[PDB]
């Protein structure tokens, strides 16, 4: 029910300014404390600031490496939170999360400032502070950021203006957070080879329509592990014949902008436990007796929202009750399987 | 395939100094007349991956000369003298000799600050425990004499999840294998049951000085799991197929399941034939773990369709393409 999302993150020159926006919904924003927390890439989290509540005086407290330079304010009408970053440095580059702050104070002993903890977190926006122009080398443009329901088909485009570069071989590379870069496939500019990695060979399709100098990347069967940024890169190679030409990659020179795609995970017979509201449920076979090869399967969140898991067990061919009990919903579901026709 | 080894994993060097990354491969990367197919790329964060060095030591156009590569055969090296500000980013090495041409792991490069380098909450970063074992991550600080500590799980590129806080307060949904304790100037978080999904960063949060309105995070701890293999025997699954029950046909849905019982390796490609044709968004799966009784896996591929669409076709198929199995052991259904 608690939804925290951040926006306004982009690129600002050193010494410039940028306003971050954290929209909240799903609780009482009027009396809830809010905290800003940043994390530089590949480093650790760092407490930035926090704003108090109504009777608490709307007072704000900042970190020392932030004090005076940044500024936190809240608007309890739009249910949004702002962080105004002024005189920004090359040290303030990293992800910026907002979180609903908790007020923990043990009752009976009783102490002075207690502690602060952060309950719900936002997905985080990114702020980059490194000058440059980013547009002087935009010879390769891609499609806008797409969002798909898990299982749809998304097509990533990659075009050079008119008829720009061709003698470089087209390549597709995916950038997974933390996992690093990963090569997906390529099409030789000669057109004789279109090799896709055996890993991505299931769902991915590479196409090159040469009439308009445009590259395509088809992604069907979208899972939550493909949430990443997709880059198209054209690079040189070295080819020499053998018995059947053989190609050797030289480099990946001109890179694209990177299409960010996100799949929304938020916005011997056996028995089945389908459509039960809270996770999880337990399945014991024959009132807790059958254990030889009992393969109760984990639960998945289906399109309805409720969970659905399987529970089977291997049975010999000579012998030709699953005691399911879903307590967090008050449903005693003992059942027995039998075929019929 | 044949992959690379990128080390050191991460460096935090002072500006104006020199740095070096090494990239090691499985086999060679050399052809005739002295060529070496390997390139170096930088991904300055947010901006697209930038190319610096290609074909062993050849420097790309526009790249400053402070960037320079070396090495040959199977071990290469990249040096950056006079490291400056915007040299931050994850540096990768890519081979171009062996198809499919793969990448490395990346070396997240950071600039040492040498200013206020005194994290109020001490937190050692390297922690590893075996599978199905117990491990305790500790946090130290002067403010822990009179304040508790909250614990958070941080998987890269996602929202940090709060795990434990206060005396003995654990949120719902969070698994109960997480437990928080404290004593003296120390606060601890113990994961009694070791699961693979627990591998992430872990941060302790509390005050800085005793009696202070601010909060402070620790340095962070990268927990690492040490799962084994038990017995790695390429073993075929046992494939069955079940139809939707008639009790389910008195509603609005109808699911078709396909079973794979006790197999190895983990890889198995299941392709559904709604009517000798693939599916575009109506099939899900679920898999158990190593049963510790035979150390093999499982599979439960479900094909959920509406009842108005189930009685349409008459021949569904579950295709199992495996490594131990050679042919598409397919299982079909009828209604009699």
């Amino acid at each position: 029910e608690v939804r925290l999302v951040e926006s306004g993150g982009g690129l600002v020159k050193p010494g410039g300014s940028l306003r971050l926006s954290c929209s909240a919904s799903g609780f009482d924003f009027d009396n809830a404390w809010m905290t800003w927390v940043r994390q530089p890439p590949g480093k650790g989290l760092e407490w930035v600031g926090r704003i108090t509540g109504p009777g608490e005086g709307w007072s704000v407290d900042y970190a020392e490496s932030v004090k005076g330079r940044f500024t936190i304010s809240r608007d309890n009408t739009k249910n949004t939170l702002y962080l105004e970053m002024n005189n920004v440095r090359t040290e303030d580059t990293g992800y910026y999360f907002c979180a609903r702050t908790g007020k923990y104070y043990d009752f009976w002993s009783g102490y002075p400032p207690g502690e602060e903890y952060f309950q719900d977190w936002g997905q985080g926006t990114l702020v980059i502070v490194s000058s440059d122009k980013t547009h002087t080398q935009v010879h390769l443009t891609q499609s806008g950021p797409e969002v798909r329901k898990p299982g749809t088909s998304v097509k990533v485009s990659c075009k050079a203006p008119g008829n720009t570069l061709k003698t470089y071989d087209l390549h597709w590379v995916r950038s997974v957070p933390g996992q690093g870069l990963q090569w997906m496939g390529w099409i030789s500019h000669e057109g004789d080879k279109k090799v896709i990695v055996e890993r991505f060979k299931a769902k991915v399709t590479i196409d090159w329509d040469r009439s308009t100098n445009t590259a395509y990347l088809q992604l069907s069967g979208l899972t939550s592990g493909d949430t990443a940024v997709y880059y198209c890169a054209k690079g040189s190679k070295h080819r020499l014949r053998d018995y059947v030409d053989v190609d050797y990659l030289s480099n990946l020179e001109f890179w694209g902008q990177g299409t960010a795609v996100t799949v929304s995970s938020d916005k011997a017979l056996g028995c089945l436990v389908k459509d039960y509201f809270p996770e999880p449920v337990t399945v014991s076979w024959n009132s807790g007796a059958l254990t030889s090869g009992v393969h109760t399967f984990p639960a998945v969140l289906q399109s309805s929202g409720l969970y659905s898991l399987s529970s089977v067990v291997t049975v010999p061919s000579s012998s030709l009750i699953c005691n399911v009990n879903h307590k967090p919903s008050n449903t005693k579901v003992d059942k027995k399987v039998e075929p019929k026709s | 395939d044949f992959v690379l080894t990128q080390s050191p994993h991460s460096l935090s060097v002072t500006p104006g100094e020199s740095a070096s990354i090494s990239c090691k491969s499985s086999h060679s990367l050399i052809h005739g007349d002295r060529n070496n197919y390997l390139a170096w790329y930088v991904q300055k964060p947010g901006r697209s991956p930038q190319l610096l060095i290609y074909l062993a030591s050849s420097r790309a156009s526009g790249v400053p000369d402070r960037f320079s590569g070396s090495g040959s055969d199977k071990d290469f090296t990249l040096k950056i003298s006079r490291v400056e500000t915007e040299d931050v980013g994850t540096y990768y090495c890519m081979q171009g000799r062996e198809s499919p041409w793969t990448f490395g792991q990346g070396t997240k490069v950071d600039i040492k600050d040498k200013t206020h380098t005194a994290s109020e909450l001490t937190q050692d970063p390297a922690v590893s425990v075996a599978l199905k074992q117990t491990v305790t991550i500790t946090c130290r600080g002067d403010s822990l004499r009179s304040h508790y500590a909250s614990w958070y799980q941080k998987k890269p590129g996602q929202a940090p999840v709060l795990l434990f806080y206060g005396k003995n307060n654990r949120p719902s949904g969070i698994p109960d294998r997480f437990s928080g304790s404290a004593s003296g100037n120390r606060a601890s978080l113990t994961i009694t049951g070791a699961q693979a999904e627990d591998e992430a960063d872990y941060y302790c949060s509390s005050r800085d000085k005793s009696g202070s309105r601010l909060s402070v995070f620790g340095g962070g701890t990268k927990l690492t799991v040490l799962d084994k293999t038990h017995t790695r025997t390429v073993a075929a699954p046992s494939v069955f197929i079940f139809p939707p029950s008639d009790e389910q046909l008195k509603s609005g849905t109808a699911s078709v399941v396909c079973l794979l019982n006790n197999f190895y390796p983990r890889e198995a490609k299941v392709q559904w034939k709604v009517d000798n044709a693939l599916q575009s968004g109506n099939s899900q799966e679920s898999v158990t773990e190593q049963d510790s009784k035979d150390s093999t896996y499982s599979l439960s591929s479900t094909l959920t369709l509406s009842k108005a669409d189930y009685e349409k076709h008459k021949v569904y198929a579950c295709e199992v393409t495996h490594q131990g199995l050679s042919s598409p052991v397919t299982k079909s259904f009828n209604r009699g």
